[PDB]
RNA sequence: CCAACGGGGCCUUU
């Protein structure tokens, strides 16, 4: 179930049993390198990047393709960001909120939402800590969230 | 159910379920047996031939009973294309 | 030639097969390019039913991706001036020991080198052409494993008649039962 | 929140056995659930299984013949000294002449009567009769 | 019902389940070849495209997204790949 | 002699 609600929801991807590339597509793995790199540089996370392969090229997991995760491949090439971005967009939406309610001190409704997505950054912060990903002694905060996204 | 000297000292031993393997109670009264005649190459009935079959009371209560003996007398020569395994 | 298209020339089996290149290569200005660079490193033979034996050629590792641009038509050359044998090409692989409780460390083993990963690559390489498309493992009342490997029906034609070659060289490089089927 | 696969396993093969079913489906497989199956083959309760692979911790299917009484898990896995054993065959079995108590020993999975003839001993399992 | 075949269902029945449920999972989406009525240029679409995949040669749009399958447009052809 | 149960060594990429 949900982590935080009583939701119960089994929708998700399936992928293919076959763990080689289909017999229809033919570039080569150094072409396909080439595409994540060039998307990279206009500013893409991997998560969109993945999306305009599969359904603007053939190019159906890249790690099927090439040897390697989106991921691992930008980091080769110093294309990381400072901060892994399912962090960032935790971040950057406890920000939204959190303005919303300097108008708006009566919404208890959203008061209420705001400790939950907190509650989730700091269970997420303190894996990254554990992996050692981020620096120890980074902390979450609400006054300085707002530059560190911006 | 034999003593020391290799003697039988049961006082009977039950019949078991042709569907279930279950051991049929001397009080399971929903219990029954059937009997098939036997046919001849003439194409008539032998007296005294029988091929047979034992149900006992849980399964024909829970009405598996007919499908049960469809798959059974499948197996058999006794029926032609009437169950399926999938 | 000989000495220098074999990565070692011991022994005259080779030395047959290895001609078999050299000549090829000539019949056709095509396969003067492909073959030139490619080599082997050794040969056996493995006897099966109805008298017929394989002819499993080992390759080094970095380079099979080279062969399979020209596993067809070599196989049906190689068939022809061998007649009565099956030909089949296999990467050599390594396999490290697990390490025992009591062994002194060593640079942790890669997970490629696990006796279980190599196995599983020896049985994809045998039906080149297809695909595995599943597998199943009964365990039979006598205490005995099979294994069930389905193929892909697609241009089976290549392999169909070789099945049961390739059931006899599994079982002597790992004394594993496997049968295969083809599902409509 | 699966804490023990094991459990799952035995208690789908509990269920299809009362209700009186040839056959049962177990997800997923280990190599532990393997493991403890050869056993019950071995002494006659189950027939033949068979593992499918999926690239996703595989499934099994098997074959019931109506044999089996009771299988079940023991949790926590108590550590068992040899002195020990006896206690254990008494509070779960149901006669002194048959049944087994399933250990894991450094010297394997065993049933009780083949840990004695080797004098091994290790932690329980479960139990089958 | 008590006897049954578990390991060789019946294809029709099988093609009716959820993708999660069948003996194996797997994808019943697939990739189409697309082309525009001016260009000779072929394109490689995904059936449950989220993006609004134009043209190679130029900003004309081949399909739209909707809640399941992507919508193509009108006078594009097709051939399921 | 032969059957079961226990145990050691060597080969098979070790």
């Amino acid at each position: 179930g949900r982590m935080h609600s009583a939701g119960k929801g089994i929708s998700s991807s399936a992928i293919p049993y076959s763990r080689n590339a289909p017999a229809w597509f033919k570039l080569s793995s150094e072409s396909v390198i080439e595409q994540i790199v060039k998307y990279a540089r206009k500013g893409l996370t991997p998560s969109q990047i993945g999306v305009l392969l599969r359904d603007a090229h053939g190019v159906t997991q890249a790690r099927v393709i090439t040897g390697n995760k989106i991921m691992r491949i930008l980091k080769s090439n110093g294309l990381a960001p400072e901060i892994p971005e399912d962090l960032y967009y935790l971040i950057k939406k406890a920000v939204s909120v959190r303005k919303h309610l300097e108008r708006n001190r009566k919404d208890k409704d959203a008061k209420f939402r705001l400790i939950l997505i907190e509650s989730r950054i700091h269970r997420l912060a303190r894996y990254y800590r554990t992996v050692a990903v981020l620096p120890p002694n980074w902390k979450y905060e609400s006054a300085t969230a707002s530059a560190l996204v911006n | 159910m034999e003593n020391d000297k290799g003697q039988l000292v049961e006082l009977y031993v039950p019949r078991k379920c042709s569907a279930t393997n279950r051991i049929i109670k001397a009080d399971d009264h929903a219990s029954v047996q059937i009997n098939v005649a036997k046919v001849d190459e003439e194409g008539r009935a032998i007296p005294g031939e029988y091929v047979t079959y034992a149900l006992s009371g849980y399964v024909r209560s829970r009405g598996e009973s007919d499908d049960s003996l469809n798959r059974l007398a499948q197996n058999d020569g006794l029926l032609k294309n009437v169950w399926s395994y999938s | 030639p000989q000495a220098k298209i074999l990565s070692q020339a011991p022994t005259e089996l080779e030395l047959q097969v290895a001609q078999a290149f050299v000549e090829l290569e000539n019949s056709s200005p095509e396969l003067k390019a492909e073959l030139r660079p490619l080599q082997f490193k050794s040969i056996r033979e493995i006897d099966v039913a109805g008298g017929k034996k394989a002819l499993a050629i080992f390759v080094p590792v970095p380079s099979l991706a080279g062969f399979h641009k020209v596993q067809t038509k070599l196989t049906r050359e190689l068939e022809k001036k061998f007649q009565d044998r099956h030909v089949i090409f296999l990467a050599e692989r390594r396999i490290l020991p697990k390490p025992s409780r009591t062994s002194r460390q060593v640079q942790k083993r890669p997970r490629s080198r696990t006796l279980t990963a190599v196995h599983d690559k020896i049985l994809e390489d045998l039906v080149f052409p297809t695909e595995i498309v599943g597998k199943r493992v009964r365990y039979l009342v006598g205490g005995n494993k099979i294994q069930k490997v389905l193929l892909d029906s697609k241009d089976v034609q290549q392999i169909d008649y070789k099945l049961e070659s390739f059931q006899a060289v599994y079982n002597k490089l790992t004394g594993k039962q496997i049968v295969f089927e083809i599902p409509s | 929140t699966r804490s023990s696969v094991l459990a799952d396993a035995l208690n789908a093969i509990n269920n299809a056995e009362k209700t009186g079913k040839r056959q049962v489906l177990i997800r997923p497989s280990s190599k532990v659930i393997i493991k403890f199956l050869q056993v019950m083959q071995k002494h006659g309760y189950i027939g033949e299984f068979e593992y499918i692979d999926d690239h996703r911790s595989g499934k099994i299917v098997v074959q019931l013949n109506g044999r089996l009484n009771k299988c079940g898990v023991i949790s926590p896995r108590f550590n068992v000294k040899i002195g020990d054993i006896e206690k254990w065959t008494a509070n779960l079995l149901p006669a002194r002449q048959f049944g087994y108590v399933i250990l894991t020993t450094s010297a394997g999975i065993m049933d009780h009567e083949e840990a004695r003839r080797k004098h091994v001993s290790g932690k329980i399992l479960g139990f089958v009769y | 019902v008590l006897v049954q075949d578990l390991l060789h269902p019946t294809a029709a029945s099988e093609a009716r389940k959820h993708k999660l449920k069948t003996l194996v999972q797997g994808p019943r989406s697939y990739f189409l070849d697309v082309k525009c009525p001016g260009c000779l240029n072929i394109t490689t679409v995904f059936s449950h495209a989220q993006t609004a995949v134009t043209c190679e040669s130029c900003s004309t749009i081949l399909c739209t997204p909707t809640g399941g399958k992507a919508k193509l447009s009108e006078g594009t052809s097709f051939r399921r790949k």
